[PDB]
């Protein structure tokens, strides 16, 4: 079967198609970044806006990417949250009226769901039972998973998500918005080791998160050393070495808990390199596996929609004639 | 000649089908409910009236101003159902719509339509029918403070009729205005009479593909201050 994924809770627009036999047969993404960068980040009305604007545009594309007709679509899935609900409800009214005209199932996605199962979009895909670190904009989560829509919440973060941690460093340092990154690609050219920074939350048990500290604890070097180039650099590598520590420590904790081999982690902090590099070494001496996307699918796409609403379909997650989104919507 | 029309740019839902001459349609009140009733509605109306989305000939869409949700939900549903079933687009001004229900109820051929905008202020045309049916006024379209308003009035003359929220928030909008103000019986835009509309503007070629239907808005200031 084939499904027509559509994705507008935030700031990009997506649409994919997956076919179950053949894989993705498209794929078509608009991201908005330079109409927010102006505004240090995302103006609602301003994202609902450009939706209108992109979405039915990039499902024509994605039509003609593929080759595809109407009725070689079986279903219609749509991210129905969490996220911006004016966003949202352009993605879900477009996608269930769809639906409907083309009197075919459809299928509303959570999209943090969406984001852990990205990495089922690659070959060898995980097996369950794993956790998944989930690390993005607004998120930060450790889940149990040991099945289709069985997902159980490990550890969460009590305050700053680690993607706006890297943003809100990255822009004390006075990079655009998203700095992530670039904080990142700063980060390559320091010295390992010139600052030291606190791994928040690892002297007590526990999986829980916080990284509010660790921003201030970087704000106070950048404002109490040289602002040259090299002592920058030095700053977002400590940052990033303790951000990625953190994650490594939490995720082995995680791991000792549960008992589980398999370490999946999703959301757009997971496209880090450091932290790709440092999981897969882990998971290595445990004898374990490590799974993650293609950097692409790690920030926001309509691929993983596609992928994920397949699931919810075949799991039998169908939407009836109304429609509703859920800007907050706690996945586990 | 089969349209169909979908309005929720306001605090209504509405739905109206046009068959050759026969309107079938249906209104309601849909305050926080929108996205819940809007596509059942549509279904009804095709069930009750034997007609399927493939047998439409265009789908007519509110396509603003109003609540900005309210306007992309209208134009979403529509474009969903026009990319789907193939349809070509007709977007209705929701100012133009009231106007021609105050038409309907009463024959008013004079309209000054004012919608509540929020934010102090008011989305305003003055539509004026013509011998041949034919509103003008597209042109006078705008978002405007009360004050303003008033000052547009006094350059205006006669006899006009007013619908819209607009009134019902500033019932003295048209204080000192010089005019002579009827009530014209239409706080809210329906899809019934956007068909008419849609009718003339069919036969005028003046429809598009589903990729080109656009909303208006009117207010387009609406982002917090851009950083230094
Ligand atoms: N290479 C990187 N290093 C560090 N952070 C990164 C990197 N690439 C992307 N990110 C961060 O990932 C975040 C965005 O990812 P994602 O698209 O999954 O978030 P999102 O769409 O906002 O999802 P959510 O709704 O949970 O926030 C940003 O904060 C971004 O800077
Ligand atoms: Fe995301
Ligand atoms: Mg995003």
């Amino acid at each position: 079967m084939r499904v027509l994924g559509i994705e507008t809770s935030c700031d990009e627009t997506g649409i994919a198609i997956y076919d179950d036999e053949k894989g993705l047969l498209a794929n078509q993404l608009y991201s908005q970044v330079k109409l927010h960068a102006d505004y240090g980040g995302v103006v609602p009305e301003l994202a609902s806006r450009d939706h209108v604007r992109k979405t039915v545009p990039l499902i024509q594309a994605a039509l003609k990417e593929s080759g595809l007709t109407a009725k070689d679509i079986d279903a219609v899935a749509y991210t129905a949250g969490p996220g911006l609900e004016g966003a949202l409800l352009v993605g879900a009214t477009v996608g269930r009226s769809l639906a409907f005209a083309w009197d075919v199932p459809a299928i509303p996605v959570h999209h943090m769901e969406g984001h852990l199962l990205a990495p089922m979009l690659e070959d060898n895909p995980p097996e369950f039972p794993f956790v998944a670190l989930l690390v993005s904009g607004g998120h930060t989560q450790l889940i149990s998973v040991t099945g289709i829509g069985q997902y159980e919440l490990l550890g969460e973060s009590i305050d700053d998500a680690a993607g706006e941690a890297f943003d809100k460093t990255a822009k004390l340092l006075g990079l655009d918005y998203p700095g992530g990154p670039l904080l990142s690609k700063m980060a390559a050219q320091g010295t390992a080791g010139r600052f030291v920074f606190p791994r928040p939350m690892t002297d007590r048990p526990g999986l829980d998160f916080s990284f509010s500290g660790l921003k201030t604890f970087a704000a106070n070097t950048i404002r109490d050393n040289g602002t040259d180039d090299q002592t920058r650099a030095d700053i977002a590598r400590a940052f990033e070495d303790a951000v990625v520590d953190t994650l490594m420590i939490k995720c082995k904790r995680a791991l000792d808990q549960t008992g589980f081999k398999r370490l999946v982690m999703a959301g757009g902090v997971s496209a880090n390199r450091t932290l790709r590099a440092k999981l897969a070494e882990m998971m290595k001496k445990r004898r374990g596996e490590v799974f993650y996307a293609r950097p692409e699918f790690c920030t926001d796409n309509g691929a993983m929609i596609a992928y994920a609403g397949m699931v919810r379909f075949k799991a039998g997650a169908t939407a009836d004639l109304g429609v509703s989104v859920r800007p907050r919507w706690p996945l586990a | 000649m089969r349209i169909l029309a979908i309005d929720t740019a306001t605090e209504a839902c509405s739905v109206a089908l046009w068959n050759d001459g026969t309107v079938n349609a249906h209104f309601e009140l849909c305050p926080r409910e929108h996205t819940q009733r809007i596509l059942p509605m549509v279904q009804d109306i095709l069930t009750t009236s034997g007609t399927s989305l493939t047998d439409i000939n265009a789908l007519a869409y509110g396509r603003g101003p109003g609540s900005f949700t309210g306007v992309r939900i209208g134009i979403g549903i529509a474009q969903g159902l026009a990319l789907g079933a193939e349809l070509p687009m007709i977007g209705v001004s929701t100012l133009m719509t009231m106007a021609q229900g105050a038409w309907r109820k009463n024959g008013a051929t004079r309209v000054l339509a004012a919608i509540d905008a929020r934010m102090g202020e008011v989305y305003w045309a003055e539509y004026q029918r013509d011998e041949n049916g034919i509103w003008h006024g597209e042109e006078t379209e705008a978002v405007l403070k009360p004050e303003i308003v008033h000052e547009r009035m006094q350059q205006l003359s006669g006899e006009w009729v007013t619908v819209g929220t607009g009134w019902q928030a500033w019932p003295d909008l048209g204080k000192e205005s010089g005019l002579v103000l009827r009530d014209g019986e239409v706080l809210l835009p329906a899809a019934e009479d956007m068909l008419p509309i849609a009718c003339q503007m069919f036969a005028e070629g003046k429809t598009v593909a589903v990729e080109h239907a656009e909303p208006v808005y009117l207010r387009n200031n609406v982002a917090w201050k851009k950083l230094p």
